[PDB]
């Protein structure tokens, strides 16, 4: 029962991310020993190219005595990219490479930015390829450059923990440099705080469905996202419509009626004093006070290439798409950054977003951009604004 | 032996194949057959060394509702690109261990162990593309006259059944003997 604890690399081309990655799992290994490995054997049938977001990754896993880690990897910087917006795991803890002999170079900066965009809540860094410096004052520069960089994008640089190494000496097997990345690990232990589990989280529900039942009361469907939801317990009805209030009278599964339903459960919750033309799809039931409806975001997004199986042609500032979140579509009109006339095919911008009725949303929720129900782009809210 | 009739059967009503210019060797299959399970590592070893001009395709049954379960599963995981991944551990799964992962909710549950969502598998799931592939499998099986699992379809013209090694000698036979006119 190890804590699961997502973690990734991040950082310039060359700087060691990928020798870093396979030194933490060998050190870990021959020190605390190897995580446990899953039948994974590989079907030797050819597949076919399909539609949807290329990305390559690799990904390891290692163990700490305490933590288990999923560790994901990325071969350049354009995976990074599409990775962080819409990558099947979302980080719980970034490990920013740094090679002591470069210093922060460009997508050093941009990995970061895009951190604080998408929502990295913690990043630890290794300052790597200091078996090619003997110059301890020169070590202290780059780190300064990087915590200074680090707090640009609000991340705490001058609390953040720094590893000088080598992760090719450790790979290599230089006891005096595998110290570096156990030291690491440590720190992967010990600053990244255990991720908090879906249960323990105010409740939440997307709405599927609506029905109607027993006559003149209504219920609706979904599977609960996260926490609890009790019978007696009021909850609020967010997003498209004015904020609701209503109280549980019921939540049904299959062709029973019980006192509760969990994170993971798909079911009906039977609400007290609603309509069923007063509530819709698309909309959230929450505890009361914990999610609001915006229709005004700051997004962080990837437009798929043509070869993706996305849009053909660019589009421009006056493009009107729909915004899938959660369960429903809702059309929104957008602003490009200034000096940005038309978005093509395969990039990545910053995009202000106007819906025409609000959504519930916080910080960091992802969403799809779609023609037709065909996805031509994915984003992640990175700032609420109204 | 490479008998017509015997170690192998010609199909009465023939088919044209999904893509012209190679030889189709298309593989009818349950992810819940013990047959198919044992054919696998056969076919798996087979598959390594592909001649460039055959195309080796899987058409998962879907004859019937148990079926079609499997069959929705496989052509998600195309669908969503990570087959090569899920295929064999998919299928170890319900063979080897004992896992009930015979129907949309449970596949879903699976699929959360290779990054798919819950919600994206579930769309694919029931989506008019993979419905789409569900009734081209069944199209074929009602042509080729299948009664059954497993079964290797060679060219839309030949049937080779059984779960051994004869299976991909008898392929390698009828795929020769193809490159003849
Ligand atoms: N001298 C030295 N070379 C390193 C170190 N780490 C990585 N390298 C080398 O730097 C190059 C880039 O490494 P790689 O991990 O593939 O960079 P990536 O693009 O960030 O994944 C490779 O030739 C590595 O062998 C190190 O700690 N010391
Ligand atoms: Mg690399």
């Amino acid at each position: 029962t190890k804590p699961h604890v997502n973690v990734g690399t991040i950082g310039h081309v060359d700087h060691g991310k990928t020798t870093l990655t396979a030194a933490i799992t060998t050190v870990l290994a021959k020190t605390y020993g190897g995580a446990a490995r899953a039948f994974d054997q590989i079907d030797n049938a050819p597949e076919e190219k399909a539609r949807g977001i290329t990305i390559n990754t690799s990904h390891v896993e290692y163990d700490t005595p305490t933590r288990h880690y999923a560790h994901v990897d990325c071969p350049g910087h354009a995976d990074y990219v599409k990775n962080m917006i819409t990558g099947a795991a979302q980080m719980d803890g970034a490990i920013l490479v740094v090679a002591a002999t470069d210093g922060p170079m460009p997508q050093t900066r941009e990995h970061i930015l895009l951190g604080r965009q998408v929502g990295v809540p913690y990043i630890i860094v290794f300052l790597n390829k200091c078996d090619m410096v003997d110059d301890e004052e020169l070590l202290e520069l780059v780190e300064m450059e990087v915590r200074e960089l680090l707090s640009q994008y609000d991340f705490p640089g001058d609390d953040t923990p720094i590893v000088r190494g080598s992760a090719l000496k450790a790979l290599e097997g230089d006891a005096e440099w595998e110290a570096k990345i156990l030291e690491l690990a440590g720190f992967l232990d010990s600053y990244i705080p255990e991720p908090e589990r879906a249960i323990d989280k105010p409740f939440l529900l997307p709405i599927e469905d609506v029905f109607s039942i027993s006559g003149r009361g209504t219920v609706v469907t979904g599977r609960v996202e996260r926490g609890i939801i009790k019978v007696g317990e009021e909850v609020e009805i967010v997003g498209i419509k004015e904020t609701q209030k209503s109280t549980c009278t019921g939540v049904e599964m299959f062709r029973k009626l019980l006192d509760e339903g969990r994170a993971g459960e798909n079911v009906g919750v039977l609400l007290r004093g609603i309509k069923r033309e007063e509530i819709e799809r698309g909309q959230v039931l929450a505890k009361p006070g914990t999610i609001k409806p915006h229709t005004k975001f700051e997004s962080e997004v990837y437009i798929l290439s043509k070869d993706e199986g996305g849009r053909h042609t660019p589009f421009f500032k006056g493009y009107r798409p729909q915004f899938y979140f959660r369960t429903t579509d809702v059309t929104g009109t957008i602003e490009l950054p200034e000096g940005v006339e038309m978005v093509m095919p395969g990039d990545n911008i910053k995009m202000v977003v106007t819906l025409i009725h609000p959504i519930a949303m916080d910080d960091g929720l992802r969403f799809a951009i779609r023609e037709g129900g065909r996805t031509v782009g994915a984003g992640v809210v990175a700032k609420v604004l109204g | 032996s490479n008998a017509a009739g015997k170690d192998y059967t010609v199909i009465a009503n023939p088919g044209k194949v999904e893509v012209p210019g190679k030889i189709e060797v298309r593989e009818f299959f349950w992810y819940g057959c013990p047959h198919c399970f044992k054919l696998e590592p056969h076919m798996q070893t087979w598959l390594k060394q592909i001649p460039s001009d055959v195309r080796f395709v899987r058409t998962p049954a879907a004859m019937n509702k148990v079926w079609e379960q499997g069959a929705r599963t496989y052509y998600t995981s195309e669908a969503l690109g990570v087959r090569k991944r899920t295929h064999l551990p998919l299928f170890h799964a319900i063979q080897v261990n004992g896992q009930q992962i015979f129907d949309q909710a449970s596949a879903a549950k699976f699929f959360t162990r290779y990054g798919v969502p819950e919600q994206k598998f579930n769309s694919t799931y029931n989506s008019f593309a993979v419905t789409a592939k569900v009734a081209e499998s069944n199209k074929l099986a009602q042509q080729y006259q299948l009664t059954g699992v497993p079964a290797v379809v060679v060219n839309g013209k030949y049937v080779v059944q059984g779960e051994d090694g004869k299976v991909t000698q008898v392929l390698n036979y009828l795929i020769e003997k193809e490159r003849k006119a």
